[PDB]
């Protein structure tokens, strides 16, 4: 108990003294490789950061860096977080940029007990990695480090194992099919397998990463459009809800594809507005089968126009007048 | 006589040597350091 | 005998040129990539020709030429990547050369420790000639002061660097060293008084130095052309910058994106397009919502033709001598129609799309103060048709940053959105965004808005934009954007709570006025301490001891056109009384913002 309390009075006195010359001969510029030569480490740095001069604040964290056992440079620059930041940020940037001090970040963030900035460091190793065999190493690294907690960290750890499984798939998947898979997202991943006519496969996928099913029917419409399978796309219609509405399969085929295959989901359309039925059979190149959907919601007005548009004779006309 | 519509004919068609100057002065990529690098 | 910007030019061309005497003969220089940016608009390359440079090569190419003898570096010198990159070439160019060359290094705007201690550990610090270039500010309009520091918002917001408000703080001081302290410091956020505080620092060492023999002859006292400096801190409102800019000039850095007064197009490779106040149409296109754009297009159109036609009436030799006269203004101001009809068009396609409209329909409803819940469903929808990350990411933020975080069940789907949507690497993504707490659980201690019910509690309690959007009247459906009588015209219906805060110093008057209803003083934040107080950070107004003054309106991490705009747009109805000049680390937007935080690696072959 005493031997540490000599310390504790002795350096409160080397303080006492220190102190007494930030009063006489100021400031900053001066002041702290003063107090650097009196081994007031924490005062010269606490004097530099106030300085706001960054790069006087490197000179005591440099110096304090070959100067103190690692163990307690870490204690000391973990105080004031405008230290710990640069010293945080040099081990990025020691080349410049690119190359890591990787090994004083793992140090640092494990002695401070920063769990999230630890993982986060062995996330950015498995990204850097050729093999996925290594990537997944680098992971199992990252959720061991915060398999303790484990509350809060719950989200990470599932989107590490999450992620760890959909590349294993994806090595599968090149396997199989000979084709670029490793590293795409999910979305992206449903996407290209149904491109590629996998549906089979990419229902695997939607069911294992508990993908939305609105995502879902939004992947698999767009990544038919793309495939032009439009036999499929009609196999869907014949169905009575879509969490995502008919108005997308309308207005996702009507573009770059057949007016058509577009039109036949009007009137599965629910939420839609008021005589906008008709506008839609209109775009879809239909003058005919759109004047008699006028008069169903009886808008003589829209019509009329429908017919000033042929004009009485051409296009038959008298069709689009014998159906009023 | 006619020795004061001379100065008019070079007058007139000085200036628009001036303009046609400025018009081409305006001409193209404007000088920067990065267009001097490439 | 005021401030102008134009003197800073002037000193800058003249510091960068008396450096160039010094290294007598000829040159070859060697210039940072963002930096050739910000220096040609205080110098031509043409200039610099008669100062003797024969050929010119970026730092980061790798290509210096053994040409000529002298070898110039101009570099940021507060850049740790940039003491690495030159030592590096010293060595390339003394192990491959054919003569000794002179090295020359002009450290911009000072020579650190660091850049000798890594120029030292590596030799080549004695075959070194070291000189120091004092650019600060880079005056990209006559109201337009900036730093330049491209990268200024993520060194800051998201690795805690203080060298953009220690620079910031000495371009200001720079200032007062020739105009006179400022009278008042007022300011709003943590690194505002960071710069406020190192303001008072600075000026202490000058009176330790002037009293201890020093010299410098005197010795400063308040100025007699300057009001005030107002500094605003970037982390108090993030909103703004992340929604879409709606002005002319916004939506052309949102689409084409606007570097050093300049931008790329592809139809006048592509080519590159000057964007600046000299322009006349541009000067004012610019700070114009882009709705009325058409409006002000054909009307000069509807002008420039009539009055190309009209004064060939008095065809006596002045008459046709002054249209001639007229004629290269003519034809300038036709070949700028036709590029910004070009440029305009082309952002109509932009602002039409499916995915545009989406985007801002949910921005339009977390702005004016809808249940998020309720944008949930397109947010969703945008994600799956995978919509580009950085604005997907702006509308998380804005969720966000608007409503003091995300519900806890509607964070961990957003997550899952993200993650699935366009890769796990993108955890780390996400643990910046949380880093720059623009993206919280609303269980979490950081998210929590400012209220004077809640309570007491809370360190960094977050922007209030509830209680703000009312009390500081954040929307403003009324606003005609033909001929606007509030700067909410700027996001049409919006008002930026930054700028509305500047109000709160500025026009105290008019803001009552459109809050409740119906110089000398007074000054400060008076009458209106309890509303500012709902925003981020400290409050503060310090004292430092005729005819219309300048005020510097300064932006601590960036500042948006839609700011600059809506600031220029007080200007004209200040111009009496006032000269407002805007001061900034660097020119923001979302996207910028974003990019802080996008990892961009892989898991690729």
């Amino acid at each position: 108990s005493f031997e540490v309390i000599a310390r504790t009075a002795y350096e409160e006195g080397r303080t006492r003294l220190a102190t007494e010359l930030l009063n006489h001969e100021p400031r900053a510029g001066r002041q702290v490789p003063l107090l650097l030569s009196m081994e007031e480490d924490e005062l010269a740095l606490d004097k530099a950061i106030e300085s706001g001069d960054t790069d006087l604040i490197y000179f005591v964290i440099h110096q304090l860096r070959r100067k103190l056992p690692l163990a307690s440079f870490f204690r000391v620059v973990s105080s004031r977080p405008t230290a710990s930041a640069m010293v945080e940020a040099l081990a990025r940037n020691s080349d410049g940029d690119g190359n890591e001090d990787t090994a004083l970040l793992k140090d640092l963030y494990y002695q401070d007990d920063r769990r999230l900035d630890g993982a986060s460091v062995f996330i950015r190793e498995a990204l850097q990695q050729p093999e996925t065999r290594t990537a997944s190493d680098k992971l199992d690294l990252a959720a061991n480090l915060l398999q303790g907690n484990q509350k809060e960290h719950v989200f990470e750890l599932g989107a590490l194992k999450e992620a760890k499984m959909l590349l294993r798939m994806q090595e599968t998947f090149e396997r199989d099919l000979t084709d670029s898979f490793v590293g795409l997202s999910v979305n992206q991943t449903m996407f290209k397998l149904i491109k590629l006519g996998y549906h089979g496969r990419a229902k695997k996928i939607q069911s294992e990463f508990k993908v939305p099913e609105r995502v879902a029917w939004w992947i698999r419409l767009q990544a038919l459009v793309a495939k032009r399978d439009w036999n499929e796309i009609e196999e869907i219609s014949r169905q009575r809800k879509s969490p995502i509405g008919w108005e997308p399969f309308f207005n996702q085929v009507l573009q770059a594809g057949n007016p058509r295959l577009a039109a036949t989901f009007i009137p599965k359309c629910t939420n839609l507005e008021p005589g906008q039925t008709i506008t839609m059979y209109e775009k879809c190149g239909m003058r005919v089968k759109a004047a008699e959907e006028a008069v169903r919601l009886k808008d003589t007005e829209a019509w009329n126009r429908l017919l000033e548009a042929a004009g009485r004779n051409t296009a038959e006309g008298r069709e689009i007048e014998r159906l009023g | 006589e006619i020795r004061n519509i001379e100065q008019g004919v070079s007058d007139l068609n000085v200036l628009f040597q001036q303009v046609a100057q400025l018009v081409a002065e305006q001409g193209e990529v404007l000088d920067t350091i990065e267009r001097n690098v490439e | 005998a005021g401030f102008d910007a134009e003197q800073v030019r002037d000193k800058a061309r003249k510091d960068l040129l008396h450096l160039l005497e010094g290294v007598r003969g000829k040159k070859n220089l060697v210039i940072e990539k963002d930096l050739a940016g910000p220096l040609g608009v205080i110098v031509k390359a043409s200039t610099l020709r008669d100062y003797g440079v024969d050929n010119f090569f970026f730092l980061e190419n790798k290509n210096t030429g053994t040409s000529q003898r002298n070898i110039v570096f101009i570099a940021r010198g507060e850049s740790v990547r940039n003491a690495h990159a030159i030592a590096a070439q010293i060595k390339r160019i003394q192990r491959e050369s054919q003569t000794s060359h002179d090295f020359h290094i002009f450290w911009v705007p000072r020579r650190t420790l660091f850049s000798d201690k890594v120029l030292e550990e590596a030799g080549v610090l004695g075959d070194a000639n070291i000189s120091e270039l004092p650019l600060y500010f880079f005056p990209l309009e006559r109201d337009v002061l900036s730093l330049e520091l491209n990268d200024s918002f993520r060194d800051l917001y998201l690795a805690k660097d203080p060298t953009p408000v220690f620079l910031l703080s000495r371009a200001l001081m720079g200032i007062q060293k020739k105009h006179g302290l400022f009278p008042r410091i007022i300011g709003k956020g943590e690194n505002a008084k960071r710069v406020a505080d190192l303001l008072s620092r600075m000026r202490q060492e000058l009176l330790a130095g002037e009293e201890a023999g020093e010299s410098d002859r005197a010795g400063l006292s308040p100025s007699t052309t300057i009001e005030s400096v107002i500094i605003i801190d970037r982390e108090v409102d993030f909103v703004t910058p992340l929604l879409t800019q709606l002005t002319y000039e916004g939506l052309i850095d949102e689409y084409f994106g606007i570097q050093n007064n300049q931008t790329d197009v592809d139809a006048v490779r592509k080519r590159k397009i000057q964007l600046d106040g000299s322009d006349s149409l541009y000067s004012q296109l610019r700070d114009a919502n882009f709705a009325i754009v058409g409006s002000l297009l054909n009307t000069v159109a509807r002008r420039l033709k009539s009055d190309y036609e009209s004064r060939h009436n008095t065809k006596t030799t002045a008459e046709l001598k002054e249209f001639v006269k007229k004629l290269p203004g003519y034809q300038a101001e036709q070949q700028s129609l036709k590029i910004h009809s070009n440029i305009a068009e082309e952002i109509i396609n932009y602002t039409r799309t499916e995915i545009f409209n989406k985007l801002l329909e949910v921005q339009q409803n977390l702005a004016a103060g809808a249940d998020p819940s309720s944008q949930f469903d397109s947010i969703e929808e945008l994600v799956a048709r995978d919509t580009p990350l950085p604005q997907v990411l702006r509308l998380l933020c804005l969720y966000s940053c608007i409503s003091g975080g995300i519900k806890t069940k509607e964070l961990d789907h957003f997550r899952r959105l993200v993650l699935q949507g366009y890769g796990h690497q993108h955890l780390l993504t996400l643990h910046n965004l949380e880093r720059l707490q623009m993206f919280l659980s609303k269980s979490s201690p950081l998210a929590s808005m400012i209220t004077m019910s809640g309570s007491s509690g809370g360190p960094d309690q977050k922007t209030n934009y509830t209680y703000l959007r009312k009390q500081l009247r954040l929307i403003v459906d009324e606003v005609n954007e033909q001929d606007p009588n509030d700067i909410a015209y700027v996001y049409s219906g919006y008002a930026p709570l930054s700028i509305r805060l500047v109000q709160c110093v500025l026009q105290k008057q008019y803001l009552l006025s459109i809050t409740k209803g119906s110089g000398g003083g007074a000054q400060g934040w008076k009458g209106f301490e309890e509303i500012v107080k709902h925003a981020r950070g400290p409050t503060f107004d310090e004292i430092q001891k005729g005819d219309k003054k300048t005020v510097f309106v300064v932006f601590v991490g960036g500042i948006t056109f839609t700011e600059i705009a809506a600031l220029r747009f007080i200007a004209k109805q200040e111009e009496a009384r006032r000269n407002i000049v805007i001061c900034t680390t660097s020119i923001i937007n979302g996207n910028r913002m974003m990019n802080a935080a996008i990892e961009t690696a892989t898991f690729e072959k």
